[PDB]
Formats: C-alpha cells, sequence, structure tokens
C-alpha cells in the first residue's frame, strides 16, 4: 500500500525544455487523483478520453508522466489536433490521445530579471513530428539550395532558439509548467489501480 | 497474455527467396513500431530491420540492404519480411520484436524491445 | 554506424555476490540504451530500458545506470536463476547495433 510519487513530477525543482521534455514511469502504486483534481491550484486541467470527475476506480498497465515548460499562449497547443511551432516541431500528441494535461503558471519561479534563457524550442524542421517523437539533433537548417557546409551564413540557421522569460511580461509571455499523464493498458499486469 | 508468433522458417537453396511472418495478440498493433532480429548458430544477436507504427519509414541493416524488404499489415495484425538473393551466411534464428511505448515512444520512433517471439530457424544450404 | 563494445566476454561469480557488467559505445547516444538477458535456447526478454528503467516483473535487485558513452548494469544479489548471457543495445539511430555479449558462470 504505497501511494504514487507525484511530488517528483509536480513538485520538481527543475523542469525540461519542450524539445527535450522529460518522461517518468509510475507503477505498482496506490495513486490518488482526488488530491490533484481537488487542489484548486492548477489553471488548466483537461482530460481527453477519461472523465476526471471521480473515476479513480480504474486500473491501467502503466503511467507515463511527460513534463516540460512553455509560454502561456502556447498552452492551447498541447492538445490533439493543434498546429504551430510547438505542435509541429517540439511536442506532438496523437489524435486519439487518452490522458490528462495539467498546466499551471510558473512566473514566480521560471521568470528572471533580465530574462531567463534556459528553455529552448525548435523553430525550423524539414518535416513535422510524429506523436511522442523527440528530436535532439543540432544540424543546421538550410533555407536555400546551396549546401551550408556546417556554417550559419546565408539561408543557414540554428534550428533551436531560446525563450525569453521576464516577470513583467503579459500572461501570454509568462512561463507555464505542463504535465501530461498518459495511460497504457496491456494484457497482463494492470498494476496501476490506485484506490 | 501478450503473445507474438513467427512462421516461415525452413531450408532453402542459395540464390532463392523466402518470406517470414509474425502475428501479434494482446495489444493495439497500429500504435507500435516493429523490429526483426537474428542470431547465428553459436554467435550473438544482430539487428535486421525496423518499421514504424504507420509504415512511413523503413530501415534495414547494411548486410541485407538491397535484398531484404520489410512491411506491415496492421489491418490483419501481422508483420512481413521478404528475403531475396539468399547466401549461406543468412542461416540464423529470426525473432519478431515489439518495442516499448506507443508511437515514437520518447525518441525518433526507436526504443527498447520488451516483447519477443520464439523465433524460427532459417538455413541456406544445398 | 555506432559500434557497441562489450568486454570481458566471460565472467565467473558465486551465489550471494555482486555482479557488474559494462557496455561501451562509439558516439553519443544520450540515454537510449537497453539491457537483455538470455538463457540457452530461449528468447532474450528485456531487463532495463532507457538505461535506468526497470521492466515490470523484474525483481527489485537489477539496477542500471549511465549516460553518454559508457554504461553499467548491477545485480547486487546473485541467485541460482541469474546465470545467463547479457546483451546491450542502442536505440539512437539506424542501424541499431547489439553488443558482443558476456556470459556468467558458476565458480568452484
Ligand atoms: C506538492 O507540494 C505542495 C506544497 O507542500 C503539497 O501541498 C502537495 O501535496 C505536493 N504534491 C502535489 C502532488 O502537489
Amino acid at each position: 500500500t504505497n501511494l504514487c510519487p507525484f511530488g517528483e513530477v509536480f513538485n520538481a525543482t527543475r523542469f525540461a525544455s519542450v524539445y527535450a521534455w522529460n518522461r517518468k514511469r509510475i507503477s505498482n502504486c496506490v495513486a490518488d487523483y482526488s488530491v490533484l483534481y481537488n487542489s484548486a491550484s492548477f489553471s488548466t486541467f483537461k482530460c481527453y478520453g477519461v472523465s476526471p470527475t471521480k473515476l479513480n476506480d480504474l486500473c491501467f498497465t502503466n503511467v507515463y508522466a511527460d513534463s516540460f515548460v512553455i509560454r502561456g499562449d502556447e498552452v492551447r497547443q498541447i492538445a490533439p489536433g493543434q498546429t504551430g511551432k510547438i505542435a509541429d516541431y517540439n511536442y506532438k500528441l496523437p489524435d486519439d490521445f487518452t490522458g490528462c494535461v495539467i498546466a499551471w503558471n510558473s512566473n514566480n519561479l521560471d521568470s528572471k530579471v533580465g530574462g531567463n534563457y534556459n528553455y529552448l524550442y525548435r523553430l525550423f524542421r524539414k518535416s513535422n513530428l510524429k506523436p511522442f517523437e523527440r528530436d535532439i539533433s543540432t544540424e543546421i537548417y538550410q533555407a536555400g539550395s546551396t549546401p551550408c557546409n556546417g556554417v550559419e551564413g546565408f539561408n543557414c540557421y540554428f534550428p533551436l532558439q531560446s525563450y525569453g522569460f521576464q516577470p513583467t511580461n503579459g500572461v501570454g509571455y509568462q512561463p507555464y509548467r505542463v504535465v501530461v499523464l498518459s495511460f497504457e493498458l496491456l494484457h497482463a499486469p494492470a498494476t496501476v489501480c490506485g484506490p | 497474455q501478450v503473445q507474438l508468433q513467427e512462421s516461415g522458417g525452413g531450408v532453402v537453396q542459395p540464390g532463392r527467396s523466402l518470406r517470414l511472418s509474425c502475428a501479434a495478440s494482446g495489444f493495439t498493433f497500429s500504435r507500435y513500431g516493429m523490429h526483426w532480429v537474428r542470431q547465428a548458430p553459436g554467435k550473438g544477436l544482430e539487428w535486421v530491420a525496423v518499421i514504424w507504427y504507420d509504415g512511413s519509414n523503413k530501415y534495414y541493416a547494411d548486410s541485407v540492404k538491397g535484398r531484404f524488404t520489410i512491411s506491415r499489415d496492421n489491418s490483419k495484425n501481422t508483420l512481413y519480411l521478404q528475403m531475396n538473393s539468399l547466401r549461406a551466411d543468412d542461416t540464423a534464428v529470426y525473432y519478431c520484436a515489439k518495442q516499448e511505448g506507443t508511437y515514437c515512444s520518447g525518441g525518433s520512433c526507436y526504443s527498447g524491445l520488451d516483447y519477443w517471439g520464439q523465433g524460427t530457424l532459417v538455413t541456406v544450404s544445398s | 554506424d555506432i559500434q557497441m563494445t562489450q568486454s570481458p566476454s566471460s565472467l565467473s561469480a558465486s551465489v550471494g555476490d555482486r555482479v557488474t557488467i559494462t557496455c561501451r559505445a562509439s558516439q553519443s547516444i544520450s540515454s537510449y540504451l537497453n539491457w537483455y538477458q538470455q538463457k540457452p535456447g530461449k528468447a532474450p526478454k528485456l531487463l532495463i530500458y532507457a538505461a535506468s528503467s526497470l521492466q515490470s516483473g523484474v525483481p527489485s535487485r537489477f539496477s542500471g545506470s549511465g549516460s553518454g558513452t559508457d554504461f553499467t548494469l548491477t545485480i547486487s544479489s546473485l541467485q541460482p536463476e541469474d546465470f545467463a548471457t547479457y546483451y546491450c543495445q542502442q536505440s539512437y539511430s539506424t542501424p541499431l547495433t547489439f553488443g558482443g555479449g558476456i556470459k556468467v558462470d558458476i565458480k568452484r
């Protein structure tokens, strides 16, 4: 009778960039979801497929917790069937996604005077990302027809660019911490029930 | 009760062709990428080919490039390998493997192999 | 390609001791490493994926760690059923490559 560790994904001292989002495995636990749903501390709490309203009486094979940080105006992009730089090049969700997305403001921690530039996102790519894909390549992007030869000159760009987070920005330019809980059900253990 | 089962192994004369199938049960086939592995008698493990969840991209090893073709039919829950221009160095046990995680499973649609078949023996001789 | 080197190819240990195995790489593969067991005449089956994550059903004594180009695997309690051949695989880019493998035997 051991409860799930959610203070390791939610109450985490450091979050990851959107292009290199972090993933955690949670299994063999007594996970309680009423604490999260009834905490009155999260701005966005949306569940697709499953109903959050007192469905803590279900069992799943495995739980994936994917966490990262984005800007506010892009929080609506973390959803099935969304377009934009984040959805196409950084983080993609399947059309038939079942699971929950929790987002909360992180201005008091992730915004710094003069700008906090520790979070990065991909601006260019040859094609869009697949669901749950993760690209960490640093090859320079060629917007022209002449080979770039590994140098960022004319039509040669660094595909990764850093956010600028400041405490005085508007809500669309303020940092937001995002956690996605994805549930997998296989034909054996069903080890994640959480009464 | 997740299960994978291979079929098609046997003897074949050099220069001919062969076809191998693996069928799956216990999970949603269309969400996962699949791999082929082989093990020579007395030798170690060697990776052969990979196909993605939706079948867009296909990749093979250099020792079999231009001869082996991988495909998937996930409306019938099956994965296929076609072997052409067989030499005597292709004698091995073949395993069909399912990777852990859905879709790209956290990176470039490649991840660890958590469910394996029992394998089939293919020997090329005369 | 990325060559995955596994050495030594043999090892001897006695029941109750701690066993450590090392796998080497040739380029940067981040944390895309996996460990497999194999007993004679049997399918491999997975022990640790993502270089630090246990698989469901594995006894809570196998532990794996490592990032970059060098990795390790630990047992910490050798049981009579822990005598097999161990393989390491990378899943960063194609062609995905296996290691040579190491065999653990009984000491007398
Ligand atoms: C996180 O920390 C807060 C502050 O102490 C605490 O109330 C909460 O229970 C912790 N866990 C979660 C999942 O929020």
